RNA sequence: UAGGUAGUAGGUUUAUUAAGAGUUAAACCUAGCCAACGAUCCAUAAUCGAUAAUGAAAGUUAGAACGAUCACGUUGACUCUGAAAUAUAGUCAAUAUCUAUAAGAUACAGCAGUGAGGAAUAUUGGACAAUGAUCGAAAGAUUGAUCCAGUUACUUAUUAGGAUGAUAUAUAAAUAUAUAUAUAUAAAUUGAUUAAAAAUAAAAUCCAUAAAUAAUUAAAAUAAUGAUAUUAAUUACCAUAUAUUUUUAUAUGGAUAUAUUUUAAUAGUCCUGACUAAUAUUUGUGCCAGCAGUCGCGGUAACACAAAGAGGGC
């Protein structure tokens, strides 16, 4: 990642449990000082499924809370994101397949559940 | 009462009072001194610690080892 | 510690949340009057009276306040490539791609931020008019003679 | 935890949430809390000591003081005021310790899943408790309103029945079961007629708390109440038991066992690979601390429980279940409001 | 995934354990040219079979690389400078310039 | 002034006279044995009148002051025997008074010493299948069996749950002739459940008395001014209490009134999923300053207070 | 520490700067400026929080840990580059050390580690798998940042076994179901002779789980990559089907001899005259030995010293 202003990741929790804040932060300052702006959460670890669950074809969930009118608003000013952040905001529709790079392009891989926003 | 004069490793110079029943504290004895007067002695502000440094613990001691730097009998 | 609860006990701090945009709006039609309105004098007042000399070598008055165009900012900003430029090869389709985003989600955020703004200043003078209007009401209800004002003594002549 | 040990001691005589014997008869023998002559320190102490020892003895006393809420909590009747019988006064203070009763291992006591609170945290550690379906194995775990909390059914068998005997323990039984039986036969056919009218007698004073005198009317229909040299006949001697030869082979055993209340089974060995006394009877002295909880409810067929609320107070009644006066919970919640000053 | 297909360059497992290099020829026993086992061993494995920390995650990484038609050429880790380290670099350059050329 | 007490029976009991130098006894186990009675060889205490369960719905709880600590009564005919000098048992020389006419709040009671805790009625299983069936197939609110039965509304919610669990265990056959025989027992311990009772109804307006209004506030207005329910709501700014009793019966998920719709007003994404991942994303919207884990929070892992969890897989977790 | 200040206080002009100003340098004027509501001087100290401690609270304390800010990188000054540096740079000097003896190099307040000082604070560990940072078009390289582990009860939390349990023999005709089983005989540890206990304490009995063993195996991370790691967890011959909040249950394919891995439980420390919870007594000592937070205790019946029994805390 380049610039000056960055969207990465900035580590929280315990010691065998990450969690990280979504951040805009300086380039240079360390990773878990305090940053420009927090935009949300990532919680790395997927939720558990049942046995039942898991037959009833229930798939194991990662949470991300973000704010998704900010995260907008630093990508439209040249804020670069770091490639876990840019892998985040690719799945949540925010970015697009040209943030993709030749390793992780999924050119062919089928897809089993759409994009769904919906209210909850 | 035993009692001893102490040089402290910041250069102060204080009395100690020996506790317990029977002490082997000499003179250029290696003592370890911790706060408590001895309150019918005037001037002894001062404990030595059974079992620190050169001062050994009572001899034969049962009861309250710990302050006396007795060790548990097998 | 104790200090949290002025802050809804809350521990840690965040940082400043930024401003979207760092100066009042063109639109922002009631900050314009308030600038434009005349500086009071006297006791409370602000400025240099009629005939007291200022500082030589330091402005009379304040410096006027920049008031930003959302139009005129994303026209300096995010302008629109001015060609559809040839765009065959996979890096420039790809650069494209990125600046099309870019400049879709940067316009969306000053106009976005403009309207919060207007309809921010629009909700709270009808609010404002709504507690006047509620606080004559309680008033008048509190100023209403009651049966059982009858056994308060009263001396209204005296 | 704390270690247990003396928890069932007489000369101390607290009391135990626990259906042991020895903690029933220290129960019995209380008599109340003495507060007679006690400056306020004593007093403090002595309301701490009785009401620790039922209430979380387990729980050490600094964890205890961290879990210890200053708030407690009542409820308002708000039809007292239309009803107009003589109003009674609300015992705030008996939910000093309210706050244990959300735990798993007080839940299931409180429950009768388990004998005491010690069993059901070895029953919730050895993973037989769900709590909504999920095995929890941590006897902290704090309930919630609509929680169900299911144990499993051969643990509150076993902690609601009576002890399984040993084989040799039994084995003994039945050998004076058998000579106590052989006598039953030769009072009978010595002399028949007094037998029967002590017999007959003895179900006059049943009462009907004895289920006995309903079945022998069966019998009797079986066969006016009038004598019958028949039945004297009919009896019939069991055969001897020698200890020795039968023992370490069971089969054999409860092949030779032929009784007219135990058939072919040892004294409650009827199935030796259930974990209690089969066939499964209540626990000696059950009765005394047989008490229904207000604030779950219980499906005993299938060991399953609601944890309606918290515990909560209210004119006349506290839904804590505590074998001491509010006077006594008074001076221990004075005690933890200053940290024991 | 998949098992890829020997090509020309690569025909066998030691022929790929000599062009990715770092000292990776030495574990050609451990695989005994078996073409399967270097395309279905996963670390688990490769740990259990004694290969250390760093040798099994490069073969892991070129394993990648050729079932996605990438180079495989060995490519060598950073070394330091002749006249060492930034750190010590001054210090090293004087002793080495007055026993040299004095 | 405060010495150490053992724990003497306060009543009467048959002190150790001169012993055996080898029996070694005290004075404490010997009114345990006076307690107790004789132990048979099966290792029971008939004698003793607790030693059995009831078997009339009326609780047997012990009443040492009442009876004086006479805890022995002859195993059949329900008769006092106390222990006589030849060491014998036999009938007491004088009726007790005390434990014929018995307070029907005392059967209740179980503890002696405390008079505010008393045991529960317990359900009948004819009243539980009416309420499950008015609940489930008649459609019935909880708030209409609640007022029907006297039953306060979240007992009524937990019995539908429990009688679908008999019905699955009974479905399956999984309630064996043990678990009939133990629940038997215990509900011909308890007393049962009376809803036309009126004193064995639960009473149904009951709120949680809040904190603001605990204090004591007065006002003084004029002598004739009337001040009502609502009028005090208005001045400690809560709603009427009515309404509080009103809201918290419209709880129950059979009860009337249950809603829940203003909260689905937040927007979510849920991330593509491709073959072979193993996990979805999904985004919930959040606003710049109040998500995140804020810096500089205090650390309580090494208080007393620190704070402990449980996952949805019920292992203990640090929050 | 009572007087302090002399670019000192103010005015005007130039130089310098992106920029105000005695900020710096030069010139010329005015006589001011600060101070007993504490000037000047001296001493001490990194500062602070939505952090920690405490209290009913106002507050008080700390400033390790988390975060914010400042200053410094052996000491002093100066210069270069630059938007910004008196830079952990360069120059000169000071102090110390070193080898190559040069107008030389080094300065561990980066990590680990060593000596010293001190009452007292740890590994000369693993890995770049994760999150970041730098270089590169990329492939990738580097990373004592960081992530992990090690040491240390320094702090916190969980667990660290439940139910039953006061004796042993002999004893008793020769199935309408009994039943308050009853007799003998022996045995019975410390204290004590009854409200003086130790003590349900122990053993024993019943039933468990942990660990082990076996199989299985997530998640941290995916396009691939796992240091931690002999992973957590789960299951108890393994697999499968059906029914089956959970869960349960039946039946099946393979697997061993009708049944199916094994199986536990040794806490310390202080105290018992009053403040202050501790009644069951007893021995030694004799104003000695000693105890002591305060009052005090000890001179032959010591509830206080040193112990035994018993007891109270954590
Ligand atoms: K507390
Ligand atoms: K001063
Ligand atoms: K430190
Ligand atoms: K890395
Ligand atoms: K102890
Ligand atoms: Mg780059
Ligand atoms: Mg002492
Ligand atoms: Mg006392
Ligand atoms: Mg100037
Ligand atoms: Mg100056
Ligand atoms: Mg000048
Ligand atoms: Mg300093
Ligand atoms: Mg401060
Ligand atoms: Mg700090
Ligand atoms: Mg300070
Ligand atoms: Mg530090
Ligand atoms: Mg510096
Ligand atoms: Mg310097
Ligand atoms: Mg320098
Ligand atoms: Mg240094
Ligand atoms: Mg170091
Ligand atoms: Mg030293
Ligand atoms: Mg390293
Ligand atoms: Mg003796
Ligand atoms: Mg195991
Ligand atoms: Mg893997
Ligand atoms: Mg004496
Ligand atoms: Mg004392
Ligand atoms: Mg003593
Ligand atoms: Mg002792």
């Amino acid at each position: 990642t380049c610039g000056l202003v960055r969207i990465r990741l900035a580590r929280f929790g315990r010691k065998n449990s990450p969690v990280y804040n979504i951040v805009v932060a300086n380039s240079r300052k360390a990773r878990d000082a305090k940053p420009i702006e927090v935009l949300g959460t990532y919680v790395p670890v997927p939720s558990p499924v049942t046995k039942r669950e898991l037959k009833r074809g229930v798939v194991p969930i990662k949470d991300v809370k973000l704010d998704f009118d900010r995260t907008k608003y630093w990508i439209g000013v040249g804020a670069q994101p770091s490639e876990t952040v840019t892998k985040l905001l690719r799945k949540a529709g925010i970015l697009n397949d040209a943030w993709a790079t030749s390793k992780n392009s999924n050119v062919n891989r089928k897809v089993v559940f759409e994009r769904m926003e919906t209210l909850e | 009462r035993k009692a001893c004069r102490v040089r402290l490793t910041n250069g102060n110079v204080v009395s100690a009072y020996i506790p317990g029943e029977g002490h082997d504290a000499q003179e250029h004895s290696i003592v370890y001194v911790r706060g408590g007067r001895c309150q019918d002695l005037p001037g002894v502000k001062y404990h030595v610690i059974r079992g620190a440094g050169d001062l050994s613990g009572v001899v034969n001691r049962i009861s309250s080892r710990s302050k006396y730097g007795a060790k548990k009998p097998s | 510690g104790k200090g949290a609860a002025k802050y809804g006990f809350k521990s840690g701090v965040f940082p400043t949340t930024r401003s979207i945009l760092k100066s009042p709006t063109t639109k922002q039609t009631d900050i314009i009057n308030k600038v434009k309105s005349p500086k009071p004098k006297g006791v409370l007042g602000i400025g240099y009276a009629k005939g007291v000399k200022h500082p030589k070598g330091s402005h009379r008055l304040s410096p006027k306040v920049n008031f930003i165009d959302v139009d005129n900012l994303i026209a300096k900003t995010v302008a629109e490539p001015q060609s559809i430029k040839s765009s065959n090869g996979s890096a420039q389709k790809v650069r494209l791609q990125k600046a099309e985003l870019r400049r879709k989600f940067l316009i969306e955020a000053f106009r976005k931020e403009e309207a919060r703004l207007l309809h921010k200043h629009e909700y709270l003078q009808k609010r404002t008019k709504e507690l006047e209007k509620a606080k004559e009401l309680e008033l008048e209800k509190l100023n209403k003679e009651k049966s059982s004002d009858l056994t308060i003594m009263t001396l209204d002549k005296m | 935890p704390r270690k247990a040990n003396l928890l069932k001691s007489l000369a101390r005589g607290r009391v135990r949430t626990s259906f042991n014997k020895y903690n029933l008869f220290n129960l019995y023998k209380k008599g109340g809390v003495d507060l007679k002559s006690k400056s306020l320190y004593q007093q403090k102490w002595t309301a701490k000591q009785e009401t620790r020892a039922y209430h979380g003895e387990h729980l050490t006393e600094k964890r205890w003081q961290t879990v210890f809420k200053p708030k407690l909590d009542s409820v308002a009747q708000l039809d007292a005021s239309l009803r107009g019988g003589e109003i009674k006064e609300t015992p705030f203070l008996l939910q000093t310790f309210a706050v244990l009763e959300k735990r798993l291992d007080f839940a299931l006591f409180r429950a009768m899943f388990a004998s005491s609170v010690r069993q059901a945290r070895q029953f919730i550690l050895h993973g037989n408790v769900r709590v909504n379906g999920v095995k929890i194995k941590h006897p902290s775990y704090t309930l919630k309103p609509g929680d169900m909390f299911s144990v499993k059914p051969d643990k509150v068998l076993e902690a609601l029945g009576a002890k399984k005997p040993s084989f040799q323990e039994a084995l003994k039984i039945d050998k004076t079961q058998i000579v106590l039986w052989n006598k039953y036969v030769k009072e009978a056919k010595t002399e028949p007629k007094e037998v029967w009218e002590k017999k007959l007698e003895n179900f006059e004073k049943m009462s009907d708390s004895n289920p006995k005198k309903l079945q022998f009317q069966e019998f009797l229909r079986q066969y006016s109440l009038t004598f019958d040299p028949k039945w004297a006949k009919n009896l019939k001697y069991h055969d001897p038991i020698k200890l020795s030869e039968l023992e370490g082979d069971e089969p054999k055993a409860r092949k030779l066992i032929n009784l007219p209340w135990q058939k072919n089974y040892v004294y409650g060995r009827q199935d030796p690979k259930k974990p209690f006394f089969t066939p499964w009877k209540p626990r000696p002295f059950l009765s005394p601390f047989a008490i229904l909880p207000h604030h779950l409810e219980i499906s005993f067929k299938t060991c399953h429980a609601v944890y309606l609320r918290d515990p909560v107070a209210r004119p006349g009644q506290s839904e804590v279940i505590s074998p001491f006066d509010v006077p006594v919970h008074e001076r221990a919640y004075m005690y933890y409001l200053r940290n024991g000053k | 995934s998949t098992i890829p297909k020997p090509s020309d360059q690569v025909p066998d497992v030691d022929a790929f354990l000599n062009k990715i290099g770092r000292n990776c020829n030495e574990l050609k026993d451990t695989f005994e040219n078996n073409w399967n086992n270097l395309f279905q061993w996963d670390s688990k494995i490769l740990k259990e079979k004694g290969v250390n920390i760093q040798q099994r995650k490069y073969i892991l990484k070129q394993v990648h690389n050729y079932r996605n038609n990438r180079p495989i050429h060995e490519i060598k880790l950073g070394k330091k400078s002749f006249f060492g380290g930034e750190r010590k670099r001054k210090a090293f350059t004087a002793k080495w310039k007055a026993e040299n050329k004095q | 002034f405060s010495r150490r007490r053992i724990a003497y029976p306060f009543y009467p009991f048959k002190k150790l006279g001169r012993q055996h130098p080898k029996k070694h006894d005290t004075n404490l186990k010997t009114a345990m044995r006076q307690f107790l009675g004789p132990k048979n060889y099966k290792g029971e205490y008939v004698m003793n009148k607790y030693f059995t369960v009831p078997t009339n719905h009326v609780p047997n709880y012990i009443k040492p002051d009442l009876e004086r600590g006479q805890s022995l009564e002859h195993p059949v005919t329900k008769k006092p025997l106390q222990l006589r000098y030849d060491g014998t048992l036999g009938p007491p020389p004088v009726e007790n008074k005390r434990l014929q006419n018995i307070f029907k709040d005392r059967l209740l009671q179980p503890f002696p010493s405390n008079p505010h805790c008393k045991t529960n009625y317990v359900l009948s299983p004819q009243l539980k299948q009416s309420i499950f069936e008015e609940i489930t197939v008649e459609g019935l609110s909880a708030q209409q069996v609640s007022q029907k039965y006297g039953l306060k509304i979240p007992r009524v919610e937990a019995i539908v749950k429990l009688v679908s669990v008999e019905n699955s265990w009974n479905r399956r056959n999984r309630v064996s002739s043990d678990l009939k025989t133990m629940d038997e027992t215990l509900y011909r311990m308890f007393p049962v459940f009376d809803s036309d009772a009126s004193f064995k109804r639960e009473n149904l307006s009951e709120i949680p008395v809040p904190q603001k209004t605990l204090a004591s506030r007065f006002l003084t207005i004029a002598e004739s001014e009337p001040f009502g329910p609502v009028d005090a709501a208005h001045v400690l700014e809560l709603e009427p209490a009515v309404e509080t009793l009103r809201n918290l019966s419209t709880v129950g998920e059979h009860s009337s009134g249950h809603q829940q719709s203003t909260n689905k007003n937040t927007k979510v994404i849920y991330g593509e999923l491709v073959e072979g991942e193993r996990s979805q994303y999904k985004f919930t919207n959040a606003k710049v300053g109040k998500v995140g884990y804020r810096y500089g929070s205090g650390n309580r892992d090494n208080k007393k207070d620190r704070r402990i969890g449980f996952n949805k897989l019920g292992q203990m977790v640090y929050i």
